[PDB]
């Protein structure tokens, strides 16, 4: 029997961490995260919060392989802002823009519908 | 047609494949009698023909 | 053996709805009417439906259902 | 001269895009039931020790 | 941020089944994600452990359990309040992290009896019963409606076990899709061109193409971006439908919310100063 | 008595025969299997042409 | 599901779907097969499309929810049998319970999962750790005088447990006297294998090939209800190979699930059935060449081409990987000449033959070489005479 | 460990690889390495061998490592190149009118490994910026290499097209200073071929750069066919009513002039064919009267495909299939044969007993008008499948007999080598040759060349 | 302690639980068949 | 035991000797599917010599036209040689010509 | 080497001497040592004969003769 059980999938391991950052050796301003036991549905959507910000100069991520639960997002900003704010920002106005739409979708359901229950 | 028909009531009136080869219209052939036969595929062409 | 519940290629449950067919076949021969009063829209849960063989039927009829 | 060896393995091979050209995917089982004879030295010991 | 668009909400129409949106003025990544967290992130409860007594049915043993975990269970009421086995400090199980199923039926007539959904019964309260025939007064009722039959029983076969549900998301299991199907459909007349139709007069027009009405087919406009993504998503049963998009949301926000905590994590712990 | 001669299933001198597809159930016998094999020291085996 | 009372039989080795159906394309030729009453597959909904590779030459991306929801799955019975033999002048087997201070034989696997008549019972879960049945053969009576008594002195063991099934429950257990008049028992083993990577399936046109993946309903690709695909198979294994008939049935499956009434596709006729099957797809409201618009599960976008979906009858074959793995680090010794065993069943280790020996010497790695035939099998000490090459 | 599988036919059939261990029970390995070992994964396994010390370790490592065995000395070219899906997926990314907007060249970018960190211009800045496809296809090539030509593509007008004003005309590919500059990657640029961009790489790199090409290659043209797709069902098969009318027309006009050449030869004043009788002038009339009709409609077929034709797409790539692919789905099978000439009479003058005694037409006697889109007649799919027999038959022989040829060759050779004073000699020490090769070169670094003074 | 063992068609025990040869009273059939472990298993609904 | 023994093994008659050329005329009926036990029953096989023949009897004959599958037979060794009877076909039980 | 009906455990005297089959290995439960050279009863090792035409074994070095009826081959 040498299927992994299916809760590794999403369950985090003990000796592991969330998330992760690495300085790139290459390129001044650039950063890796890695987002461990998370898959696109975290990693596409991150990815285009910070394609919407006009001061990334660069984004991105890759999930090295299916089999392995784990993505790797490399982001580059300009040299006066540092990727790290970027990455909270994202993350908050994400957090944002959904609130707004649970928010306008309640509202929105409150409409005289007459089965909401 | 007939034959055809009587086919059909088999599913209650009492008949058989032994019936119909006893009517002649269907034979057994071998492999070296084939050899001398005129065999065609389909009604279609020996009537279109 | 038995309809499953749920269609494989998307969810909708469809064990549900084989009683009910057998019932409308009875009925009146249009399998494409019986359908679609059940609800089976799309044609993955219609396949299920329709290409299903109820083998359960003639393996109940064994008397020893003893061992 | 056409030997039984020791430290055999077989099983079917299915593509693996991510692998590089000269990696191969091995299953876990078949990773835990091979062995590598390791001699220990000064310096991988306290590695070494933990396995 | 200023560059947040508020999107925008339309509901067209809602069923007991169906409910049918339009999301408008949003990204693609926002609604593909969406769309996804739809199917794998929202739980629910279903059948996860199979205790069995006695099984003299025709059928064997794990075919029972797989037919029996798969059938679906109502939850709204109950799936929030509801605690994670794993997270749950109890040996085993609990009233408080899983509730408790039972059946029991033997064929001592002699015509065939059937083993339904119905003569399944939760030792738990009936505030979560299983989908078919409860409160009813449905018009989806129809002759035996036994939602699913879990086996066919001649003369002298029964069938005893124990279940016990428990709470988790699809991702794990197949058997936890809050979702019947979900419909998802962008940019209808073809205007943003991501797909190229060779001989664009053979193909036909959906419910949203209906804009030109004319059969003029796809006017271009290169200045584009993809918006007003339209959805259809539609109940399994076991979960009413706006409350599969509320619990998504929520659930989204509070994975969101739970990645910036680890992100705050990473300067708070181990002070983030390696890059 | 000479000898005992292999019966093959369901071949005019097996009991399989004679009875309908209510008995054959009865005796936990498929109907729609074939026969044709004979039976031997508890392995089916049939004789190829 | 190979005939209806397979349940009353002990056959030593059979597989059985769970959830058969009849293909939705048919020959007329099927009804005489009763094809119909016993069918040997699933009706598939497949795309012929390209999308991550994980189904490149020969595999295929199984949708991972669908084998959840029982799809192609399967039980696995495997009987064993044995014999209560006499066996003759003075010696005896015999059914009981094996112990370590009664019989020799000892072997390292676990004799708890037994009762106490030798012979374990039905739903109790059994593996490759276990013993099934408990005989041992009683043999020397005492043929070795005065004390030579200590323990397990009476007996043998040689009862026999799991090689292969390394997993699985007891399905039956069944005890009776067969021909010779001698105690035997058939008793069978239950276990079911989900469709994974390496299971090997088939359409019906000859194109068999392994499940090189699974992704589950989110990450396969969509379309309108999100019908995702089954199975994609890919592109390539159609020119070359031209194998048309696959690609017209999903197009005639199209019109017969949909219209509610399983096709024809019996092979000679005038049924016109590239043009009249199009035709009548259209009327219906599809492509009517069957091409739908796909999405991308990843990231929701459009895929550019339109890509050819819709069912198609699927066989779920009898090789399935976990029977067919192997591996050996150091094993049981044949002394015919004591290299490694060849009987895979009892853990034997692969060959390296002629040709192959004949590649490390193209290569040119002489130590690899010596070592693959020699150390790693094969090693021995001898002394030899300086004087005369005896061995003596 | 040392991957190997069976039948071994020769030294790249074993090669080292590194483990990296997966869930679930099958060896999964790299798609590029499947032409070297004659792997399909419709059921083939593989086996895998362990050393057991660092010694036999450093001697894989160097000798039989597979990044090593790229070029085989065999015949001094790549013995793996880049098949199927993404072979095809590189011509349809590298054709000059893709482009590609600031998100998805990022992603691609992403999936590359040894990118160098800076982001290229885009070759369109306004209205907004695009990357051709060409143009990241050039961050895939190593440091620098060049090659002219080395496509031989369909393309264009062999012979006299490049002579006629050099209209650029695209289909010919350049590359300069490590950037593709123009033209459409194939099979023969990026295959097995003598000169392709793979060989090269091999050559001016290193092998280990060149291993680092091979995946980039694979994961970012694989991840952009992604977005793209790619399929063939019955619209990548079927033709108009016009090319469907002309066919049938050659056709029929063809088998007239059957009709026409049987009338002349029972009318005995045919006029036999040098060296031949009668018959076998007959015989090789009608053969090449048929063989003109299906290469006829062939070349119609191929002419009256549609630009999208997937199926069109697949075999320009050159990643699986062909011309006369094309020719038997869309136009007409064909004259079947066995033993190289038109099925036997095998009862007394007859294939069948379907036809007349004697009947020497195309269809009596074994052409299938058909294609296999129409699906083929009774008869025609009986003499199709006679000449279905003759090709599995001939496999099953040829594995043995050519089995048997190897050992025995292998058997005699075996103990030659090239000894420390670079002579060529055998076991008894006899000298073979005086320099190896009559020149001492190795067969893996040697190269085809012009030479200029036959001038 | 009892070894059960149900009977084929009679659909009773055997009540053998000894040496003694297999043969169900009553029941002519001499075929027996060891009745399910009263012992519990487990099996998940995944 | 005679007759027991010969259908048994597979074997055919004085074992001692004769034993060269028909063996394994009968087997284990296959049981995998339905549709290998119908094919299986109705299986025929031609004798030949072994191991590195080539020859006719491996194609496809015209006469088998009606008589034999058409495409049906091992992928292996023994291609062409154990044939499998078409659908219709059928076979003379022969009588006294008396 | 008489002394070795299953002895020869360096540290201790022995009391167990358990046949770990898979590994081809004699293992000595209270300390951790190895001892053997393995054999699972040469009867099973020698019926290398499987894939290759059974029914007539040409392997078969060995008939059975069965000398517990008689007493002199
Ligand atoms: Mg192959
Ligand atoms: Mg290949
Ligand atoms: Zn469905
Ligand atoms: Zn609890
Ligand atoms: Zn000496
Ligand atoms: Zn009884
Ligand atoms: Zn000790």
């Amino acid at each position: 029997m040498n299927a992994p059980p299916a809760f590794e999938s999403f369950l985090l391991f003990e000796g592991e961490k969330k998330i992760t950052i690495n300085k790139d050796t290459k390129v001044p301003n650039a950063c890796l995260f890695t987002i461990n036991k998370e898959d696109h549905t975290l990693g596409n959507i991150i990815k285009s919060q910070l394609l919407k910000d006009p001061q990334v100069l660069f984004a991105g991520y890759k999930v090295p392989h299916p089999l392995e639960h784990k993505i790797i997002i490399r982001v580059q900003t300009t040299p006066d802002y540092s990727p790290q704010e970027a990455f909270t920002n994202a993350i908050t106005d994400l957090i944002s823009e959904l609130s707004l739409l649970e928010e306008r979708f309640r509202v929105a359901i409150k409409d005289k519908q007459e089965g909401i229950e | 047609k007939r034959h055809i028909d009587q086919l059909k009531e088999r599913e209650y009136n009492n008949y058989s494949w032994q019936d119909l080869v006893a009517s002649g219209v269907v034979e057994y052939i071998d492999t070296l009698e084939e050899e001398t036969v005129m065999l065609a595929m389909t009604p279609d062409d020996l009537q279109e023909k | 053996m038995i309809i499953p519940v749920r269609c494989f290629t998307c969810g909708k449950i469809v064990g549900n709805k084989w009683e009910a067919y057998l019932g409308l076949l009875q009925a009146e021969y249009t399998e494409g009417d019986a359908l679609d009063a059940l609800g089976l829209k799309r044609y993955c849960c219609r396949r299920m439906l329709l290409a299903h063989v109820d083998l359960i039927e003639k393996l109940l009829n064994y008397a020893p259902l003893e061992k | 001269m056409g030997k039984r060896v020791d430290f055999s393995a077989r099983t079917v091979i299915t593509p693996d895009p991510n692998l590089s050209i000269d990696q191969v995917g091995v299953p876990r089982s078949i990773a835990a039931n091979m062995t590598f004879a390791e001699i220990v030295t000064p310096f991988n010991i306290d590695r070494l020790q933990e396995l | 941020m200023p560059y947040a668009n508020q999107p925008t909400v339309r509901i067209t129409e809602l069923t007991d089944e169906n409910v049918k949106f339009i999301i408008e003025n949003t990204d693609l990544a926002v609604a593909n994600s969406i769309r996804r967290v739809f199917i794998a992130e929202v739980p629910i409860i279903a059948i996860d452990w199979v205790q069995i007594d006695a099984n003299s049915s025709v059928l064997h043993d794990e075919f029972i359990a797989h037919r029996l975990g798969l059938i679906p269970l109502i939850s709204d009421d109950i799936v929030d309040k509801l605690q994670y086995s794993r997270d749950c400090t109890c040996e085993e199980f609990c009233p408080e992290c899983s509730v408790e199923f039972t059946l029991d039926v033997r064929c001592n007539e002699d015509q065939t009896r059937h083993v339904t959904s119905r003569d399944l019964i939760s030792n738990s309260p009936r505030v979560i019963p299983v989908t078919s025939r409860n409160r009813d007064n449905d018009p989806n009722d129809y002759v035996e409606q036994d939602d699913i039959l879990i086996v066919k029983l001649r003369k002298g076969q029964e069938l005893r076990l124990r279940a016990y549900a428990k709470k988790g998301f699809g991702k794990e299991h197949a058997k936890w899709n809050p979702t019947a199907g979900v419909a998802f459909e962008y940019d209808p007349d073809n205007a943003l061109r991501h797909t190229v139709y060779p001989k664009p007069e053979e193909w036909p027009k959906s419910e949203y193409s209906e804009l030109d009405e004319d059969e003029s087919q796809a006017p271009y406009d290169p200045n584009g971006k993809p918006e007003r993504f339209y959805y259809n998503v539609e109940s399994c049963g076991s979960l009413r439908p706006e409350t599969i998009v509320l619990s998504a949301l929520s659930g989204l926000k509070k994975k969101l919310s739970d990645l910036q905590t680890q992100l705050s994590h990473e300067i708070q712990s181990d002070v983030l100063t390696i890059n | 008595f000479i000898g005992k001669i292999p019966i093959m299933l369901r071949s005019t001198y097996c009991l399989l025969n004679g009875l309908t597809d209510r008995d054959l159930c009865e005796l936990n016998e498929c109907p729609l299997d074939p026969g044709g094999y004979f039976i031997i020291n508890g392995s089916e085996k049939v004789l190829i042409a | 599901v190979y005939i209806t009372n397979f349940h009353v039989r002990m056959d030593t080795l059979a597989h059985v779907l769970y959830y058969p159906q009849k293909p939705l394309v048919t020959t007329r030729s099927m009804e005489y097969l009763r094809f119909r009453e016993l069918p040997a597959g699933i009706n598939s909904i497949v795309a012929i499309a390209s999308y991550t590779g994980y189904n490149q030459e020969d595999s295929v991306i199984m949708n991972r929810s669908a084998v959840d929801r029982g799809f192609f799955r399967s039980v696995f019975y495997r009987s064993y049998k044995e014999q209560e033999s006499k066996k003759g002048f003075d010696q005896e087997e015999v059914f009981e319970k094996p112990t370590r201070e009664t019989c020799q034989g000892m072997r390292h696997a676990i004799y708890d999962k037994l009762d106490d008549d030798g012979l374990i019972a039905p739903g109790v879960r059994v593996s490759g750790d276990d013993v099934i049945i408990g005989k041992t053969v009683t043999l020397p009576e005492n043929e070795d005088e005065l004390e030579s008594t200590n323990r397990r002195y009476t007996k043998r063991d040689c009862s026999t447990f799991l090689r292969t099934s390394e997993t699985g429950i007891v399905d039956q257990v069944m005890v009776t006297l067969n021909q010779e008049g001698y105690k035997f028992c058939k008793i069978r083993v239950r276990s079911v294998r989900i469709p994974q990577i390496g299971d090997k399936f088939a359409s019906r046109h000859g194109q068999k090939g392994t499940c090189g993946i699974q992704y589950r309903q989110e990450d396969m690709p969509f379309t309108c209800e999100g019908i995702t695909p089954d199975i994609i198979i890919n592109p390539h294994a159609i020119p070359s190979r031209m194998t048309i008939g696959h690609l017209i049935e999903c197009l005639q499956g199209k019109v017969s699930a949909n219209k509610g009434e399983i096709g024809d596709a019996t092979p000679f006729n005038d049924a016109v059935n590239v043009q009249k099957i199009s035709n009548l797809l259209s009327d219906y409201g599809y492509h009517l060449r069957g091409n739908e618009v796909l999405y991308n599960g990843f990231t929701g976008r459009k895929i550019t081409s339109q890509i050819f979906i819709g069912p198609t009858y699927y066989q779920r074959l009898k090789h399935m990987v976990d029977d067919k793995i192997h591996s050996r680090a150091r094993g049981p010794i044949q002394i015919l000449n004591r290299q490694p065993m060849e009987g895979r069943s009892r853990d034997g280790g692969l060959r390296f033959g002629e040709m192959e020996r004949d590649c490390q010497i193209a290569h040119g790695a002489a130590q690899f070489l010596r070592e693959r035939l020699f150390e790693a099998s094969d090693p021995y000490q001898v002394h030899v005479c300086n004087l005369c090459g005896i061995m003596a | 460990v040392i991957f190997n599988r069976q039948p071994t036919l020769h030294k790249m059939s074993m090669m080292g690889h590194r483990v990296r261990i997966l869930p679930w029970s099958t060896f999964r390995l790299n798609l590029s390495v499947t032409t070297p070992y004659n792997a399909d994964f419709d059921g083939d396994e593989m086996n895998l061998h362990l050393p057991q010390s660092l010694e036999t370790r450093a001697e894989i490592q160097e000798l039989a490592m597979v990044p090593r065995m790229i070029v085989t000395p065999q015949s001094n070219r790549p013995v793996m190149g880049i098949v199927q899906d993404t072979l095809t997926a590189v011509r349809k990314f590298t054709k000059r009118d893709v482009f590609l907007e600031r998100g998805e060249v990022m992603n691609l970018l992403m999936f590359l490994s040894t990118w160098d960190g800076k982001v290229p211009q885009p070759a369109i800045l306004k209205p907004r910026p695009l990357w051709t496809g060409k143009q990241i296809f050039s961050l895939i090539i190593p440091g620098h290499i060049n090659c002219i030509r080395t496509h031989s593509t369909h393309p264009d007008d062999e012979d006299s097209g490049p002579y006629k004003h050099i209209s650029p005309g695209d289909t010919k590919v350049v590359v300069e200073n490590g950037e593709l500059i123009m033209g459409i990657l194939c099979k023969k640029s990026l295959g097995t071929s003598a000169g392709s961009l793979v060989h090269i790489s091999y050559l001016e790199m290193g092998h280990d750069i060149t291993r680092l090409f091979y995946s980039n290659i694979q994961t970012v043209i694989n991840n952009w066919l992604l977005i793209e797709g790619h399929t063939i069902g019955i619209g990548d098969s079927i033709a108009d009513s016009k090319t469907y009318q002309d066919i049938q027309n050659t056709i029929k006009k063809a088998k007239q002039d059957v009709i026409e050449v049987i009338e002349k030869a029972h009318n005995n004043e045919l006029e036999p064919t040098p060296g031949n009788t009668l018959r076998q002038t007959f015989e090789n009339q009608v053969n090449r009267i048929l063989n003109d009709a299906r290469d006829k409609t062939g070349s119609s077929a191929q002419k009256s495909l549609s630009e999208y034709n997937n199926f069109k797409s697949m075999v320009v790539s050159g990643a699986k299939g062909s011309k006369i692919n094309i020719s038997q789905v869309i136009a007409v099978v064909g004259q079947q044969n066995v033993e190289g000439k038109r099925i036997p009479f095998g009862f007394k003058h007859r294939t069948l007993p379907h036809f007349i005694k004697d009947d020497y037409g195309p269809e009596s006697r074994g052409f299938v008008e058909n294609s296999y889109l129409a699906g083929l007649t009774p008869t025609e799919f009986f003499f199709h499948a006679m000449g279905g027999r003759e090709g599995l038959i001939d496999t099953a022989v040829k594995t043995a007999e050519t089995g048997y040829i190897q050992r025995r060759l292998i058997k005699s050779m075996e103990s030659v080598m090239v000894k420390y004073d670079a002579t060529v000699r055998n076991s008894i020490n006899q000298v073979v040759q005086l320099r190896y090769g009559e020149d001492g070169l190795a067969g893996e670094s040697v190269e085809f060349q012009n030479l200029a003074t036959l001038k | 302690q009892p070894m059960i063992y149900i009977c084929g068609e009679c659909h009773t025990e055997n009540e053998i639980k000894s040496r003694d040869p297999i043969r169900c009273r009553e029941c002519g059939y001499r075929i027996m068949y060891k009745k399910r472990t009263k012992r519990l298993v487990v099996f998940d609904a995944r | 035991d005679g007759l027991k023994y010969s259908l048994a093994t597979g074997n055919w008659g004085d074992q001692k000797k004769a034993h060269q050329a028909r063996a394994g005329v009968s087997q284990v009926l296959n049981r995998l599917t339905f549709a290998s036990t119908l094919s299986h029953l109705r299986r025929l096989n031609s004798p030949i010599g072994r191991d590195g023949k080539l020859a006719k009897p491996r194609q496809l004959h015209n006469t088998l036209w009606g008589m034999v599958c058409p495409a049906e037979t091992p992928e292996g060794h023994a291609v062409g040689l154990v044939k499998n009877l078409a659908l219709m076909a059928y076979i003379s039980v022969g009588s006294q010509p008396s | 080497l008489d002394a070795l009906p299953r002895v020869t455990c360096p540290n201790h005297p022995d009391a167990i001497l358990v046949e770990d089959y898979r590994a081809g290995d004699m293992i000595c439960p209270e300390c951790g040592l190895v001892v053997g050279d393995r054999v699972i009863d040469v009867g099973s090792e020698w019926r290398t004969f499987s894939n290759d035409k059974a029914t007539k074994d040409p392997s078969r070095v060995g008939d059975s003769q069965n000398p517990l009826l008689s007493d002199g081959d």
